[PDB]
Order: structure tokens, then C-alpha cells, then sequence
């Protein structure tokens, strides 16, 4: 048995060493699944890093912007952004004309930077009135929240020098990434709606940020076999 | 708490042989072996344990009825049970009644018969002229030392057969070392239930050994103190 | 005699075979642990496997409730993609009014009926992540009073969203109808010709197959965290 | 870090059964039949020992008054009193004294009586004449060696219960996973403490039973010396 | 259940030399080393037992036709004829009946002529005289020593070189050194076999020179019981 | 080359007691009786060697200075020098002297006086009556056994109570089973030092008192030397 | 993988009895087994040569013997077994003295041929010549000694392997690299001092039974020469 004892202990040695290795290679393969699992949620850490980016780059510049919904929307206040009562065009008093380029700046900085447009599926600029029904040609709200929306979309178009135009960048899938939105009064962030200072809420410009979605070979591929 | 099935430890000896191909093959054929020379060196300890016991049971028959009375005219009626029993053996319990009758003396009271020894019944009836062939042995008190090694042998097969079925190097898939543990896993089983039953037969025999010559030497002593006791 | 086996040293393999197992538990731990990463992965690709079956079940019965009824819908991006052709559903060149035959009308309203009924069946919404009515124009520039395509397109969205918010009467309207969260499940907006299905824009058939509504669903992502 | 209670370490022996179908149902009954064995090796121990102590402890009894001048005159008392209680007795104490007797040879210094042995009285009071079943017996000295194996016993039948139900291979998931280590730790439950018990008990009736041998060989001299010191 | 492979139980024997360059030579040098000492072993063993089952033979075969009373004409004309085999001897066969033909007394009652014993005949035909180097040899009892003890060097020289290969550090490449614990694992389940060989021959030598014993003195007593027989 | 820290070898006994409440409290613990029993016994044996000694030293100072012609007009000398160390004692050497003298008989050689022995000196002066509990003493040969039974049941002990309170099962959650495994590996370390320091001392004190025996049976061999030199 | 059997010899250069490294470690153990074997080598070579010596002289001192001396030999002999033993009542002269004085005187014929009356089998034979060789318990002992040295270098070499093997949460790749690298120098103290400790072992327990079958040779040589010699 002293020699039972000492062969016996020569191989706890030896599945000690194969049982520590084992645990280094299934560690490992650990941080890979779990680096993996990190890279799913990539997407919407780049849109709350566009979000930011486009918040703090304008508040540099004492322009006020909301990041609202879940970190998914750039709100435009009308405090920062007003429309003329009942029109789609913004108010020649030629500084809300330079208030909107470095909006559109700053919109161009954060998708371009570490190419975050390959983690966005559709932007949306979305228009949005106040409750007071207005004719405005027959279109109504309808036609005034879309129209103010396209008026944002062209501005940033042709009046910022960006080198990789608005209107040229893609998305993940290699689309054109930009659409346009208008929803009336059916969207209003202010519900009571009775004073002026509530009213303004709703007269906003919403920039909606869509990400792509992982598919299943991403998750297939994320078992890392 | 868990239950537990004691199943587990039983091997399955309807499929026994000596090529396996499974590690239940394997551990129930070293089972088998070692309950195999368990089964054959009780069967021969018994078998010279038993020819002892008759051997001495032969005389407690033959000395139950007498008294301190009547040993005098039971000289010669025990020296015909004796001599049909020692027909040509040489050293068994009928020639030693043949060798003891030589040395027994008469007291010399003359009226009345009595009878004495002029030696101790130790050197006529004792483990060395009974039992020498159970006593030492050597083969015997070998055979734990041989159940114990067939169940370490076992162990160590079933162990580097587990050694034999680890996957290990960098680039193994997860389900790869699993397998690789499995059959540790599997090569433990063999290891443990070889072992089990190898430490557990052994420590029977030793056990059952021990006991047979405790029982052997009750028996002489009977011999010791009832022939001692008629036979002064 | 005095000398006696060392009957202790036995108990030393008894000890390095305890030993032996736990060090097997050591690594069966892991064992325990990539196999719950592997469920936990497995678990969102069954969940999403079941979100991506619920769109296409949405998809094949609003063409199915529509093909009954003379409707003709197409199911194409992988069935992903509810569209809508200029065959089915035509605008009036340059405007995002429909014509007034009061039957182009009754279309529009049993495609937002079948597709309200096709959502709101099974609790399907709440494998749902949003549902995009998508309007869309061929390349060629037009004014339409300074909003060019980009107008248009998005009008002619919110035309046909118009249309199933008032003249249709589904019980939950289709503008309140949520996602798997408490969001609002629907988004309406135009792209002008910026996501064309046909490129070469050549003869007027190629080019009419880019002037569509599309009604895009995406589902909900799996939540890998479990 | 971890706190430990040593009470962690008693089985618990109300639930007793000899169909154990828990972890440590299994480890009780394991630690209870080592326990017995112990108890009855101790009996058997004892009850040897004890008859060892008697026979020694009354013919020292018998021999405290005597100093050297006073043997003559007490010397054939002492075989009447040898006689007193060897009733049959073929090996017993008394018969000890009975065959020293007829060896303590006469010789005349002058005027005395004195006695004088022609052989030395360990010749018959030592371990053989004495205490013979107790310190060459084969069976008490294993004694150590099988509860020593008792508990090995207890940790290959505990490590196989515990890997018998470690479920690996594809398509096992996480639960039943989970269940199979802790059916391992059970078993490793049932082996340590095993163990624990099979050799404390082991050491102690190794001490105990070694402890008795020196106390009743140093009764063995006493009795030599006295003897020597009373019958030069 | 898993299917296990025992083919590498049987080492590769054609290359071997006594300078191994890998783990695999070595283990089959080590398990060819204890074949080789287990062979001549056995040799040693068995040509040296049969030359003490010669010497019994060669004596029965001078007995056996011989009845109860036919052995006074015997008691000399089988004297001659052992003169003729005794010469040249040290203590053989021959002169061993020399030194007990010569102590038989005869006596004389009357019409009784017969020969007789004046002591048992236990210290001259026995193992001592007959099996002088086998029985009692302690170099034969160390074989099954010398036998595991060279399968155990064989494993620990495998494990140590395997060792010795290894490159080793927390600074040297992860992928490094999980090919160096693969090559250990690997190379450990083929220097373990020369332990499991050291041991089973280790263990057959062991039961076989207690055979061979048990067997000589089968004889042996065999032979006393024509000696006690012919020979009162 | 990596260093090794042995100094995590010896445990730290500043916080000793008999109620440990952590593994490393209960691994000090036992290391410490392991200690203690180790030296009791040595403390005893070389107590229990040094009187040996010094009282065979008496003895070879006093026969020192003696030669052949030396002795024969010397010895009532030492007769007094003995009743000078033994003032009635029974034990001593000096009683050994003395009962040594009457075994001296006188012969005739020539005119001279020379004086021989009847006995040997190896009646008088052996490790029966020299060193008695120093050389036979089978408790003293157990220590060995006990110092590797007490350091293994410190490791038994120590796995058993890493083990004994850990929730396991299916309810339990990965991380929580992670943590309970990877104590119990940790803690391994801790339990196996005392089998480390059982082991070393169990060697340590076997080969110490093997060499003991030695040295007093050379010093035994040394008194009867000189003794039977100038007493043939 | 080539292996050099080289690499089981240790570097004694640099010893201590404080070793800081695994190598000097197992090193120490290794000269502590191997000095321990060549004491123990000495002292059973020792205590040999005395036996054999005693068996020497009654061949070396009878060179001059034939067959025709059996008597004027006898006395002879006697002084000559004292000139050794110098007063000493015991050794190889005692053994002559006890069978020089149990040899009766008989009488046959002209010539003084003399016989025995017991064999000079009990007389000079083992357990008398050399029973500090064969019944030494120190001895006997040495080869499991020698292994025993072995398994404590395998219990602290398995000792220090666990010593920085630290598992569980919070534990990197790189700690339990290390913590790899500890159990491999743990490992090789383990495999060293045991191959050193048994193998030492079996060569002390097969030199030292090779010198107690040489001894029976020279006590049976002894005693085929008085046998034909003293019938
Ligand atoms: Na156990
Ligand atoms: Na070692």
C-alpha cells in the first residue's frame, strides 16, 4: 500500500494538471462566449453613443437637445427649433438658419464617427404639432408636422458642408438611411395640453434612431463552436 | 436529499468475458475475478479448516460420556474406536490417541484403578499436530495480499483509461473536453467499483481467516481441558 | 512479534481517490457553466425562432384574407415585407389623394381590416418590435409645391394610415395597437426613392414597381440576457 | 474564512436503517457498523484481558505476606491453596503454581529451610503461560487493519454512488447537471466521513488495544520478580 | 456506453534496447525488464523445487511396494541400494536416510521381531532437510517486492521525463502550454502500464512460490505418512 | 525557476485550541498533536534509553580497570560496590550484579585462583533485564502507525467539513455552485498538511527508533563483552 | 517526445538545507536518500565482513589439512582457536569449544579415526554466525525507509502543487497558469524523489539479501569441508 499510495497520489498529479488545464481552455472559451454575447447588444450601444454625441457636441455650442424614449430619440425642443405659427418654414432671423446646420453637423459628427451608421437600420425625422387644428391648405396638422419634417430633412442637405452627405450614407443592410415622418397631434409627449408652455411641447422635431437586429447565425455563431 | 441506488454498486455478470468492450464489461470482469479467487481460497481454507474440525470433533464424540469414575475400564473401549478410525493415517487424531495411550501410568494406590500422565496433553493435542496446516499457511495469509492488487490493478486500468479519453490542447470545442470528462468520469467508475469490491473481499477473508483459527484453537483448547481434566 | 503492517498507509489512496473527484468537479463546474451560457443562447433563438414564425403568419394571412376578396398583396424581403403594388393600390400621378370610385377606398380600408385582424389574432403584436407603413416613389423629380418626392412619398403614407384611423372600425385602432413593450407598434414614413426595389428605372412597368406602399415588421429582440 | 463546527462530523443515528436510500442514511449505517465492530473487538478485547488480570491479580494476592523466611513454612499451604480453586483448571493460574511446585528443588543452609528453583520462574508466568490469547492473537491484531479498510470501504462505495448519477454527454442540460454534482458531493460526503470514522476508530483501538498489552506485561514482571525475589 | 480500447495493455517488444529514446520505449523496456526478472525467477524456483520433489520421488518409489510387515528384509537391502545414489552428495536424499536407518532400535518381543522409533521423526524428514532453500528462502519472498518495486520505478521515470519535456510559466503562451499538459496526459496512461505489469507479475509470482511451498510440503508430509506407517 | 515558500509548510500554533472554528484552525491543530505525540514518545524512548545507559556505564566504570589476574582478588570489591548502588532494590543493575556472583563458581588451575561462570552473561545482562519496555514493545513500534493515522484523519477531517455545509442542487444557482466547488479545491491545500507532517513524522520516528534498538543492543553486546572476558 | 534518461540525475553542485527552488528541493531529498543508502550500505558491509571473517579463518588457517590428520590436528587446534580469543567466552573460538568438548574418543583399529556423536549442522550454522545481519530490524527496515523517504517527497510535492493553486471567481487565465506551472514543480519533486527513493530501495533490499545467501554460501562451504573431513 506505500507504493499504492505513492503510484495513486502520481495520478491525482497528473488529472490535477488536466483538470486545471480543462478549466483554463473552458475559462477562456468563457470570455469568448461572453465577449459573444457583449457584441449583440453593440447596436443599441451605438445608437446611445450617437445620442450623447449629438447632445454634447450642441451643448458645447449652447444649443439644447433631449436624448428621450429609452435612448432612442434626439427631441428637438422649440425653444431650440421654432417653426413660424402654421408654417413649415423656419423664421428668417438668420440665426435659427445657423441654430439648424450645427444640428445637422452634429447628426452627420455621431453617425460617421466609428461608423455607427453600420449599426443603424432607418433615421427618422419626425414632425410633431400641438393639438389646435389648423386648415393649412386642407392637409391640416397631418400635412403641416410632415412637411416641417421634410423642410428639416432639406435643409440639412444642401446648407452643411459635410463630406459624406446626409442624403449618401447608408446602413447596415446598404440603404439609404434617412426617411421622413410626420404624426400630427397623434404623438404628443404633453397629454393636459392647456397652457402655451404645454402646447410647445408637442411642437417638436424628433430624430427616431432604429438599429439593426441580430439574426440567428448571430446567435448560432455567438456559441463560439 | 437525493436518493441513492446501491444498484450501482453491483456489476453485471451476465455478459462476462475476457475481451471488453465497456467499462462495466471491464470493472464486472475484475469483479468477477476477484470474487472468483475469493470463492476458491475460502473453499481451500475451509476445506483443510473443516478436516481439522472433524478431526477434533471425532474425539468430543468419543469423550462425551464418560466421568472421573469410569475412565478405568474406558483404556481399552476407546482403543478400538480409535484404531478403526486410524487405518494407515499417519499423524491424524487416530494415531494420536495411539501415542498418547503409551504414556499413561497407574497410581500406585492398587485398589482401584487410576490413571495420570507423565507428560502435559499440550505436547499431544495443540496447533502444531492439529492444525500446522491452517496455522501457518503461508499461502493463505497471501490471499488479501492477492485480492487487494487485483482491485489496484483494476484501479489503475480503470484511471488511465480515463487518462486515455481527455481531450485537452488549445482549440477543443466545449463539447469535445465535456466528452473528455465523461470518460473520466466513466474510467472513475471502474476505478472505484473494482476497488470497492477488491478492499471489501479482501478485508472478508482476512476477517474469516482470523476468525476460522480463533475457532480452531477454541476447539483445541476443548480438547486440552476435557482430555486434562479425565486424564490428571 | 513486535513489528505490525502500517495498516494506515491504505487510507492514503482512499484520500488521493476523494481527491481525485473533486478536482473532476472543478472542471465539471465550467462543464455547468458553458453549458448554461449554450441554453441561455439557445433559449433566445427560440424565442426568436417563435418571434420570426409569428411574422410570417401575420404575413401569409393578410395575403390569404385579402386574395379571398380580389386583394392582391405581395410577401417579399424574406417574408418580412408586406407590399403593397401600384396594381393593388394606385395614387393619382403626383398627389397622394385616391381616386374617388368609392371601391379604391374600400380596398384600402379591408387591407388595414385584414391587417389589423392579422395583428391583433394569437396576441401576435407581442412578438412585434414595430410595424412600418412605408411610402414610396420612383426616381422621377417632381416639385409638388417645394417637397419634391420626399413629400409625396411620406403623404401618401400618411394617406393611406389617414384612412385606416377613421373609415375602418377595428376595436383597438391599429394607432393604438403597442409592441412588446408599451410602445406604439406602428411608424409611418415616406422614403422618396431612396430605397428603390427596381434601379435601372428603364420602361414604365420598372418604374411603377417602385411607387408601393411597403408594410415592414420587425420582431423583438430576444433579450440574450436571461 | 469558512467557520466549521466539529459536530458536523457525528452521523445522525435516529434514522438508522439497513436499506439506506439517502446520502447519509447510507454514511450513518456505515459509521454505525464500524462503530459496532469497534464495540464488539472491544468486548472481545476485554473479555480476554480481564481473564488475564484475574489470574495474575490472585496469586499476588497470595503472595504479599511472604518474605523470604517465611516460604518454608507457607510453601505447602500454598498448593492446598492452589488446589482451592483450580477445580479442573487445565491451564489456569492455579495450575501454574502446581507445576512450579514440583520444581522448587530442597537444599539445606545449615539449620533453615530454604527453596530454590533449578530453573527461573519466567519459565512459567510470562505471556504464554498467561496472557497467550490476547498477545499473539491473530484476529485483535487486525483489528486496526479492518476498520482502517471499513473506511476505505465507505469512500469507493461513496465516490462510485456519487459519479454513478454525474449525468455528461450531449443534450444534458443545466439541471440535470446541477443534480449530478451534488450526488457527487454526496458521495464525497459519504467517503470523508467514512474515513474519518473508520480510522479514528482504527487509532484508538490500535492505542487501546496495545495499551492493555503493556499494562498486563508489566503484571507479567511483577509477578516474575516476586516470584524470583520469594524462590531464588 | 462508452467503448473502451485495451490493446495498448500489451507493449510493443521488437524495438526494445536498453537506451529508450521516448516514454513508450521506456515502458516497454521497464515492462520487459519484470518479465525478465519474473521469469528467471520462476526458473530458479521451479528447477530448484523439482530437484527436492526428485529427491522424495526417488524414495517413494523405493516404498511403495512394500505392505505393513514386509520392511525387516527391507530394512537393509534398501540400504545398499541407497549407497549407490548417496555418493558425492552433501546432505542429499541418500545420506539423510543415512542419518535415520541407523537410529531405528530393535526390539525383541519374542516372536514380535520388529523396529521401532525412539523419537519423532518431526527434525529428520521435513522442510528443513528436504526444502532447505525454498521455503524459508527470503530472497524468493522478495521477488513480489522487487517485482512492483521496478513497475513503480518504470512509472515515476515515465511521469518524470514526460515532465521534463515541459517548457513552463504563467509568461509563456497559453496554447504553449496546453499542448505541454495534453503530451503529460497523454504520455502518463502509457508509464502508468508498467506499474500495472509490475504488480500482476508481482502478484502471480506471488501466488505461485506459495503454491510451489504448499505443494513441496504436500509431499513432504506425504512422505512421513509411509515413514510413520513402515517405520513405527 | 520558480521559487518554492516552505515556510507555509509549518502552520502557525500562536492561536491554538481544541475547539477550531476554520479549517486552518483545525489543519493547526492536529499538526500540533501529530508534534506532541512525536515527541512524547521520543522524550519517552530516549528517557527510557539514557537510564540504560548510564546504568550499563556504571557497571563499565567499575569493570574498567579490571584484568584476568585482576579479578580474582577484585570481585568482593564490586559485590560491595553493587550493595552500594543497590540499597535493596530488586530493579536495578546493582541486583543484577549481585545475582550474578552466585552463578561464579571456582576452578583449580594449577596453585592460582581464577574464577569462572556457570551461566552466561547474556542471562543476567540482556534486553530483557537491561532495556525490557525498549526493544519488544509493540506500542512504541505503533507510533509510526499513529502519526500517519492522526495526520490522515486531520485531512479527512478538514474535506469533510469543507463539504459538509454546501447547497447544491438544481435550485441552487451556477455561480453559487461555482463558488461552493472552487472553496472546496481552495481549501485542499489546508486539509492535506497535516498528512504531510503525519507522513514525515511517522518516518521520522521509525527510523529513530529502529536506531535506538540498535544502540542500546550494541551497548548490551558491550557489557557481556567485557563481562564473560573477565569471567570465561 | 524524445526523453534523455539523463534528466533523472540531480544537480548536487549547489546544495543546501535551505532550498528556495523545487530543483534543489528534490535535490536535497535525493542526496538525503542516497546518503542514507550508502551508510546503510556500510553498515550492512560492515557488520558482513566481520561474519564473513570468522568463516574466513577456519579456511584460511587449515591449508595445511589432509585427510591423514585427524587426531594430532584436534589438539592444535584448540590453542590456536584461543589465540584469537584473547579471554573472550565467546564468538567462532566458543562455537569450536562447546563441539571441541562433546567429541567422544573411540576406538577402532590400530589407526585413531575419530566420529562424532552429533552433527556440526547446529553448531555452526546461521543463527549464531550472523544473526546481526539477518535478524537486524534496523536493516530489514532500511528499503522501506528508502521508499518512505520517496512518498514524503510525494506528499510535499503534492503539498507545494496545491500551495499556488488558487481556482473559482475572480481567478484569470494568467493566475491559474501559474498556478499550473506550481503543480508541475510540485510534480517533479513528487516523480524524482520517488524514483530515487524506490529505486535505492530495491537496490539495498537485493544487495542486502545477495549478502545473506554469500553468507550461507561461506557457512554451507564451512560445513561441507568438516562433514567429509569429521564424519
Ligand atoms: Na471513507
Ligand atoms: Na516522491
Amino acid at each position: 500500500w506505500m507504493s499504492f499510495s505513492d503510484l495513486m497520489s502520481g495520478l491525482l498529479v497528473i488529472f490535477i494538471l488536466a483538470a486545471v488545464a480543462l478549466i483554463i481552455e473552458l475559462t477562456q472559451k468563457s470570455e469568448q462566449i461572453d465577449a459573444s454575447i457583449e457584441e449583440l447588444k453593440k447596436a443599441e450601444e451605438a445608437r446611445r453613443n450617437i445620442l450623447i454625441d449629438i447632445k454634447e457636441e450642441l451643448a458645447k455650442q449652447n444649443i439644447h437637445v433631449e436624448i428621450v424614449e429609452n435612448d432612442t430619440v434626439l427631441r428637438i425642443p422649440e425653444s431650440t427649433l421654432s417653426f413660424e405659427s402654421g408654417k413649415d418654414t423656419l423664421p428668417e432671423n438668420t440665426t435659427v438658419k445657423n441654430e439648424v446646420r450645427l444640428i445637422g453637423i452634429a447628426l452627420h459628427k455621431a453617425i460617421t464617427t466609428n461608423e455607427r451608421w453600420k449599426y443603424l437600420d432607418t433615421v427618422f425625422v419626425e414632425g410633431h404639432t400641438d393639438s389646435n387644428g389648423i386648415w393649412y391648405r386642407g392637409k391640416g396638422n397631418w400635412g403641416l408636422s410632415t412637411d416641417r419634417a421634410v423642410s428639416i430633412w432639406k435643409l440639412w442637405q444642401t446648407e452643411i458642408n459635410v463630406a459624406p452627405k446626409l442624403s449618401v450614407l447608408t446602413n447596415y443592410n446598404g440603404q439609404l438611411l434617412f426617411s421622413v415622418s410626420g404624426y400630427a397631434d397623434t404623438r404628443r409627449v404633453d397629454l393636459q395640453e392647456t397652457t402655451e408652455e404645454q402646447r410647445a411641447r408637442n411642437r417638436r422635431i424628433d430624430i427616431r434612431f432604429t438599429v439593426k437586429k441580430p439574426k440567428i447565425e448571430d446567435y448560432e455563431k455567438a456559441k463560439n463552436v | 436529499e437525493r436518493q441513492i441506488e446501491l444498484s450501482w454498486l453491483l456489476p453485471d455478470f451476465s455478459h462476462l468475458s475476457f475481451h471488453p468492450q465497456t467499462g462495466t464489461a471491464l470493472s464486472s470482469l475484475f469483479v468477477a475475478i476477484t470474487l472468483t479467487v475469493t470463492l476458491l481460497f475460502i473453499a481451500y481454507l475451509l476445506y483443510k479448516s473443516i478436516d481439522v474440525v472433524l478431526k477434533i470433533n471425532w474425539l468430543q464424540k468419543a469423550l462425551e460420556p464418560l466421568e472421573r469414575k469410569d475412565v478405568a475400564q474406558k483404556k481399552e473401549v476407546l482403543y478400538q474406536l480409535a484404531k478403526s478410525k486410524s487405518k494407515g493415517k499417519s499423524k491424524g487424531i487416530g494415531f494420536l490417541w495411539m501415542e498418547f495411550d503409551e504414556t499413561l501410568v497407574e497410581v500406585r494406590k492398587g485398589d482401584q484403578i487410576e490413571i495420570r500422565n507423565t507428560l502435559d496433553a499440550g505436547h499431544f493435542f495443540n496447533t502444531y499436530t492439529l492444525a500446522n496446516s491452517v496455522t501457518e499457511n503461508r499461502l493463505i495469509a497471501a490471499v488479501p495480499g492477492f485480492l487487494t492488487a487485483l482491485g489496484v490493478i483494476g484501479t489503475f486500468m480503470g484511471l488511465q483509461l480515463g487518462l486515455a479519453d481527455l481531450k485537452l490542447g488549445a482549440g477543443v470545442d466545449v463539447t469535445t473536453m465535456q466528452d473528455g470528462v465523461a470518460g473520466v468520469v466513466n474510467g472513475a467508475k471502474i476505478a472505484f467499483l473494482t476497488s470497492v469490491w477488491g478492499v471489501a473481499l479482501s478485508v472478508f477473508f482476512n476477517f474469516f481467516e482470523k476468525l476460522c483459527e480463533q475457532f480452531i484453537r477454541s476447539k483445541i483448547r476443548e480438547l486440552e481441558d476435557k482430555v486434562d481434566f479425565l486424564f490428571p
